[PDB]
């Protein structure tokens, strides 16, 4: 309750208590007052940033890796084209299609999750497995036969630091994924070259001069 | 009671102008600040302009008495554009970002400020920061923040006396700025000259260089 | 306040004495909670005994190098050993130390979760165990006698060693040569040579 | 009727009754008004009046035995034994360690006493900017009147410091220099005579010292304090 | 005052005030952006 807050001063909404983790009371736009909607939103935000966290790891850790000199993969924009030249590359559409039927699969076994907390772990499901599907009492962090180091799965207010921890690289990996997806509209190069181009000149190299971002009509 | 700012005419806006304000003449003859909230968000805008017109009006003279001694620096109203030119590795549009964005944090916390008057002396700062009050009967916030950082040599702790004296000079000298850059904008805009070139000019000749010799105040002389 | 006077030690800091090298310096209070403390001494204690160990390690091969002892093998600079052949190419070396210390750390990662429950071999051989980061490895038992004392010798040297550690990566980046080469350089003045003349650390001076 | 900055005049507040020497009831402005500023305030005036001492002298010894080195542009024309970079390295260290003792020791009274080194050796105890003991081997007189003396002659160093500067930076020429230029002629060498300001016209004089000066390559913007505002 | 801003509160005024600012909003997006047809990003 007495957490720091996004504005210091600024009280927290009386719909924003203080027990999810994560939470600094901000939501100017009041989308989280509907406690159903709010736990729904909670779970888009851990999808959002547990897919960003991967997303923006197979982004930068390859692009600095090839910078070094290993590995030389290509930049991330045009890597879904160097792949699709490929000799004995699979079709873009049934590619996508496939990934679609499996994640067809997960994903509503995630959304049963979603609803009731429990669904998925009822006997005669899977053979013999849908005990791992139990749930941890919090829709979002499953547990069982995911998270098998046991991280956390200890002192509670541990499990609780952790989940801070987890939340807060998630929203600097989506902060940072939507950089790289509007520096690359922007500037035709990558993440690593814009970084080493604004450190040579940070008052000309910026997103005042790349021309795309301050609208040229109105200069 | 107090002097006004009209000998008699005791018709001074009803007792929301009282003699508690630091500067307080009953002057508002146009009632902009007759609601209280108003008339503290006015005691806020009013000191806030006056020291940020004394900062600018100090460096518009400083910077026109060494652009009489020959030193490179370009007068006031030119300022901005010779900067640019010297200086032609810095974009406009990030400068302007950056001045915006770092004026903005402070700005931000001074805004919080007038919302909860002891709010920002909190959390990340210290508690200095969470100021003195003053106008309003406030005893927290305000547009004077004490502590040993915004006053930093102690010479309004202690000596109650001797703050009003010194609050009373701030509130003064303020106003005069404000109207001193009033005039460097006028006179700018009628001369075209830095304010100490038509100082100067003025008392060289203290006739012929009047306001109405200019050409452009008396429009048609 | 041991480690600056008119300070204060950080409470967490305070009472806790059973720490080697315990002087108050937490300046960023990574330490207040106490199971990340616990993690954070296990963090330092294997931090600085590798880290004596490589600056042990870079040291002596250097003066080795320098002066001319160890052959072909050892008259190269430190950070150029990989152009060395061995018996091993550079992979299968790296694969067999993933094995080996795969190992290792599990066993003394096993030992962090459960202090104590890891002692046993496969044989029976059983050995002692005093405090979580000392697992008792004594051949030669230099721990019966003022034990706070060693460790707090351990411990400082430890530290000095990762500063000295740190000090060799950046000096290699900033100046060329072996670092005994870099300290006959400075010493060959030294009013000149030193951080600041560089070209790579003011950034301020020359570009 | 006791000692007073301007005879006829009664003290503030804060300056009635002084335990700081040299207390002339001055404070015109009354910065000493709060009390941990006024310690704060008494111990940088005593390094003041000590750094400027030593600086007047130096000034004036190194005048006297090198009459051909102007004081003002002596540091980049002296030719160091080191260099300038290690020269100002070893300063600032040796330094930080004096300094922040000396300051911490201002902060919080029994303190920085003790020598780090021998445990055995410690600084007796002292009012603060009088460490005495190590510090203090003779002592001719009593300590009082010699505080008072101590103040006096510093009020006077750091006056005369700053006028070294100026006369370096409208005459040129070292103190002594200044003075027998002044001596020839009394009549015509005072700053009444050198520069004068009237409605309608203003007389300054040049500065010396040049805009730039050249040190191993660079240039330190070393001018003239502020010119255009001297009268 | 106080009566004053709800007197610029009432409809016939911070009616016709946003719908000045709102064209006002439109007239200078077609100033500097004119001629759009579609909605080319
Ligand atoms: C980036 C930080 C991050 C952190 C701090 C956590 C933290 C947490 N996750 Mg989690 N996660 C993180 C990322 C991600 N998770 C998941 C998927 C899940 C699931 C499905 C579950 C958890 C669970 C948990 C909890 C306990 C296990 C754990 O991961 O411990 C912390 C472990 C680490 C911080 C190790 C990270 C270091 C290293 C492996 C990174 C390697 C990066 C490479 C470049 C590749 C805990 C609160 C479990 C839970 O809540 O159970 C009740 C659970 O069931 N996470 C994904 C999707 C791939 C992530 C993607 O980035
Ligand atoms: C969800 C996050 C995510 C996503 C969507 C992608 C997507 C992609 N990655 Mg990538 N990657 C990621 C995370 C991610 N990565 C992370 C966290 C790392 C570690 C830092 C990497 C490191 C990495 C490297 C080094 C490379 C890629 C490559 C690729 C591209 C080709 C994939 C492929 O070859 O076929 C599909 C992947 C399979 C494993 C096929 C499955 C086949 C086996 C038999 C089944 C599984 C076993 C593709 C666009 C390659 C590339 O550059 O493209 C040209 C490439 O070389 N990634
Ligand atoms: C933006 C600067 C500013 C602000 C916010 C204030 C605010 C305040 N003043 Mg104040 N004052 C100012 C400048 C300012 N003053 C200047 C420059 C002078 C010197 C002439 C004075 C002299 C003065 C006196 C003598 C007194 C006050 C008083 C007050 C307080 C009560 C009056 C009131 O609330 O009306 C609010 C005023 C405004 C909201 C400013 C509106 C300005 C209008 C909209 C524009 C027209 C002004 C200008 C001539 C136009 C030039 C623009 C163009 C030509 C470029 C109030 C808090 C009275 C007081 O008791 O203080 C506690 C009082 O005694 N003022
Ligand atoms: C990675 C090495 C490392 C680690 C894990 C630790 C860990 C610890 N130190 Mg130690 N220390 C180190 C290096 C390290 N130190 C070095 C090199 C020195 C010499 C300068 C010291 C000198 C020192 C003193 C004098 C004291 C400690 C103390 C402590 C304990 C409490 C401080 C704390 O909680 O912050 C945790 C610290 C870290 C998590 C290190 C983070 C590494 C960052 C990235 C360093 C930043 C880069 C660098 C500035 C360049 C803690 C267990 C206090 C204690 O009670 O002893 C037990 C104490 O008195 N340390
Ligand atoms: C400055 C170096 C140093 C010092 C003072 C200590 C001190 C200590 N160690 Mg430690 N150790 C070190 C380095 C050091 N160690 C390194 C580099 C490693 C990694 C291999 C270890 C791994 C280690 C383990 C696993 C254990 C200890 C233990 C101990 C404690 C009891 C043993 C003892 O006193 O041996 C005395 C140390 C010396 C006399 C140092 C002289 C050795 C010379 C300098 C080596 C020269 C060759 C070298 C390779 C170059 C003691 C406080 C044991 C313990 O905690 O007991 C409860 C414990 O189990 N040490
Ligand atoms: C572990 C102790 C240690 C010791 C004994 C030395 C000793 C030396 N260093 Mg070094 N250094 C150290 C740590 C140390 N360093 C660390 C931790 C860093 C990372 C910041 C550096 C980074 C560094 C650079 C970039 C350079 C040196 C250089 C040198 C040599 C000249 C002194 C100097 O200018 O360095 C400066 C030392 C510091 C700024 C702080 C040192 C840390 C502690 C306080 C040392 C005691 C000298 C022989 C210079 C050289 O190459 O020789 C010509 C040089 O360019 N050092
Ligand atoms: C003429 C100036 C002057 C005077 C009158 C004093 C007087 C005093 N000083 Mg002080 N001091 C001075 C200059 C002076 N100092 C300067 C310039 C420095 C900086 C180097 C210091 C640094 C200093 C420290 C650190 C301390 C004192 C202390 C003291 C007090 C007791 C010790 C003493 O009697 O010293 C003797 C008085 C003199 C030596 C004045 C004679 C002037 C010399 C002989 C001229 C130089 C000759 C040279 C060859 C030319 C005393 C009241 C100590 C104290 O406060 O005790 C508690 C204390 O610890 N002084
Ligand atoms: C421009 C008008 C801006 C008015 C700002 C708010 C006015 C409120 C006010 O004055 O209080 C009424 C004020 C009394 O204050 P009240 O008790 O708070 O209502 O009434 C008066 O004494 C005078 C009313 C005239 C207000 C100025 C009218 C415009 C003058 C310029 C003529 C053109
Ligand atoms: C903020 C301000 C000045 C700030 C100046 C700045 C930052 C200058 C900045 C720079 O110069 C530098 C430093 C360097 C240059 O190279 C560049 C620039 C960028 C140029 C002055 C405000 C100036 C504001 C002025 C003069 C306001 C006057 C208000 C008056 C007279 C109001 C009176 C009344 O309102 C009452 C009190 C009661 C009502 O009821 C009746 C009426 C009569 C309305
Ligand atoms: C409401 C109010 C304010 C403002 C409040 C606001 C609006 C706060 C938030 C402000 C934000 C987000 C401002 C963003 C500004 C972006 C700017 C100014 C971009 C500028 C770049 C331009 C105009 C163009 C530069 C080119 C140059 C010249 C060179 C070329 O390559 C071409 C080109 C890119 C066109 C102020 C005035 C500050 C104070 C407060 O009291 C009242
Ligand atoms: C909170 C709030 C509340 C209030 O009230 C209001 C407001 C303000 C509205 C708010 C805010 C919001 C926000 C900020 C948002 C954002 C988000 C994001 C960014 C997301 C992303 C998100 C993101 C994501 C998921 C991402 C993911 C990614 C990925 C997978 C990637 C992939 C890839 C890779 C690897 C590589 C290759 O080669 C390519 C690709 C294929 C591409």
């Amino acid at each position: 309750a007495t957490r720091p807050l996004w504005q210091p001063g600024v009280e927290a909404p009386k719909h924003l208590d203080g027990t999810m983790p994560g939470d600094f009371g901000f939501d100017p736009l009041n989308l989280g007052v509907n406690k159903e909607a709010l736990n729904w939103y909670r779970n888009a935000e851990l999808q959002n940033g547990r897919w960003a966290m991967l997303g923006v790891a197979g982004i930068v850790i390859p692009a600095e890796l090839t910078r070094v000199g290993v590995l030389n993969v290509p930049e991330w924009a045009e890597a879904g084209k160097v792949y699709a030249e490929s000799e004995n590359a699979i079709p873009f559409a049934s590619l996508l299609m496939v990934q679609l039927f499996l994640f067809n699969f997960v994903e509503i076994k995630r959304w049963e999750d979603i609803k009731k907390p429990g669904s998925q772990a009822e006997p005669g499901s899977f053979l013999g497995f849908e005990s791992g599907f139990k749930g941890t009492g919090i829709s979002g962090y499953p547990g069982g036969a995911f998270n098998p180091f046991g991280l956390g799965n200890s002192s509670k207010e541990a499990m609780d630091d952790l989940k801070w921890r987890e939340i807060r690289n998630g929203r600097l990996a989506m902060v940072a994924f939507l950089g790289f997806l509007s520096q690359h509209a922007a500037t035709g190069k990558g993440p690593l070259d814009n970084l080493a181009d604004h450190l040579a000149d940070p008052w000309g190299a910026n997103f005042c001069s790349n021309g795309v971002s301050i609208p040229s009509a109105l200069g | 009671v107090r002097e006004l700012w009209f000998p008699g005419n005791k018709e001074v806006v009803p007792d929301y102008l009282d003699g508690s304000l630091v500067g307080d003449h009953g002057f508002d003859p146009l009632g902009l600040g007759s609601s209280p909230e108003q008339l503290s968000w006015n005691v806020h805008a009013e000191i806030f302009h006056g020291r940020l017109a004394m900062t600018g009006v100090a460096g518009i003279l400083l910077t026109s008495l060494l652009h009489k001694g020959g030193a490179d620096v370009p007068e006031w109203f030119e300022a901005g554009r010779v900067y640019l030119d010297r200086n032609p590795n810095v974009d406009f549009g990030a400068l302007l970002f950056s001045t915006i964005v770092m004026s903005g944090f402070v700005e931000f916390k001074r805004l919080n400020d007038i919302r909860n008057p002891g709010s920002q002396g909190s959390g990340i700062l210290p508690e200095d920061f969470k100021g003195v009050g003053g106008p309003q009967g406030r005893t927290v916030g305000g547009p004077y923040v004490g502590g040993r950082y915004f006053d930093p040599m102690g010479l309004c702790r202690g000596s109650p006396e001797q703050t009003l004296k010194y609050k009373w000079n701030e509130i003064r000298n303020g106003r005069l700025a404000m109207m001193a850059f009033l005039g460097f904008a006028a006179q700018y805009a009628a001369t075209g000259k830095g304010p100490i070139d038509n100082l100067v000019d003025h008392v060289a000749d203290p006739f012929h260089t009047t306001f109405v010799h200019n050409g452009v105040s008396v429009p048609f002389i | 306040a041991g480690w600056d006077l008119s300070a204060e030690v950080p409470a967490h800091l305070a009472g806790r004495k059973d720490l080697a090298g315990n002087y108050g310096f937490d300046p960023l209070n990574l330490g207040k909670n106490p199971e990340a403390l616990k993690w954070y001494q296990q963090a330092e204690l294997q931090n600085g005994r590798w880290a004596m160990l490589g600056v042990a390690g870079i040291l002596v091969q250097e003066l080795l190098h320098s002066t001319g002892l160890g052959g072909k093998a050892a008259d190269v600079y430190w950070f150029d050993a990989g152009n060395n052949t061995f018996w091993a190419p550079k992979e299968t070396l790296i694969a067999i130390s993933f094995l080996m210390f795969n190992w290792a750390e599990l066993n003394r990662m096993q030992d962090y979760i459960k202090p104590g429950s890891n002692v046993t071999d496969p044989f029976g051989n059983k050995i002692k165990y005093v405090e979580l980061g000392y697992p008792g490895f004594d051949p030669l038992s230099f721990s019966k006698n003022n034990f706070d004392e060693w460790k707090l010798k351990e411990i400082k040297n430890a530290r000095l060693a990762m500063l000295a550690f740190l000090g060799i990566v950046a000096q290699h980046n900033a100046q060329p040569g072996s670092p005994l080469e870099q300290l006959g350089a400075h010493l060959a003045n030294p009013w000149k040579n030193h951080f600041i003349n560089n070209g790579v650390s003011p950034f301020l001076t020359d570009n | 009727a006791r000692a007073n900055w301007l005879p006829g005049s009664d003290f503030p507040a804060h300056l009635e009754n002084c335990k700081l020497p040299g207390c002339y009831g001055f404070d015109p402005l009354g910065l000493g008004a709060n009390e941990e500023r006024l310690a704060w305030f008494a111990e940088s005036e005593r390094v003041h009046c000590r750094w400027a001492m030593l600086g007047v002298a130096g000034i004036l010894v190194q005048e006297i035995v090198k009459p051909d080195v102007f004081w003002y542009t002596s540091g980049a024309t002296v030719e160091l034994p080191f260099d300038i970079t290690g020269l100002l390295a070893f300063e600032l260290f040796v330094m930080h360690w004096v300094e922040s003792r000396r300051g911490y020791d201002i902060k919080k009274p029994g303190s920085m006493d003790q020598d780090p080194i021998f445990s055995n050796f410690k600084l007796p105890a002292h009012e603060p900017g009088y460490p005495g003991g190590i510090f203090a081997p003779f002592v001719p007189g009593s300590l009082e009147e010699l505080k008072v003396k101590e103040i006096k002659n510093g009020r006077l160093a750091m006056l005369a410091f700053i006028g070294f500067t100026m006369a370096a930076q409208v005459t040129g020429k070292n103190p002594l220099a200044a003075l027998r230029e002044h001596l020839d002629n009394p009549l015509g060498t005072t700053i009444f005579s050198k520069a004068v300001v009237v409605p309608g016209q203003a007389v300054v004089p040049p500065c010396a010292i040049p805009d730039t000066i050249e040190f191993q390559g660079i240039t330190i913007p070393a001018g003239c304090f502020l010119h255009s505002l001297w009268p | 005052m106080k009566d004053f801003t709800t007197y610029l509160s009432t409809a016939p005024v911070l009616t016709l005030l946003s719908v000045t600012v709102v064209a006002g909003l439109l007239i200078e997006i077609n100033r500097f952006f004119p001629d759009a047809l579609i909605a080319a990003f």
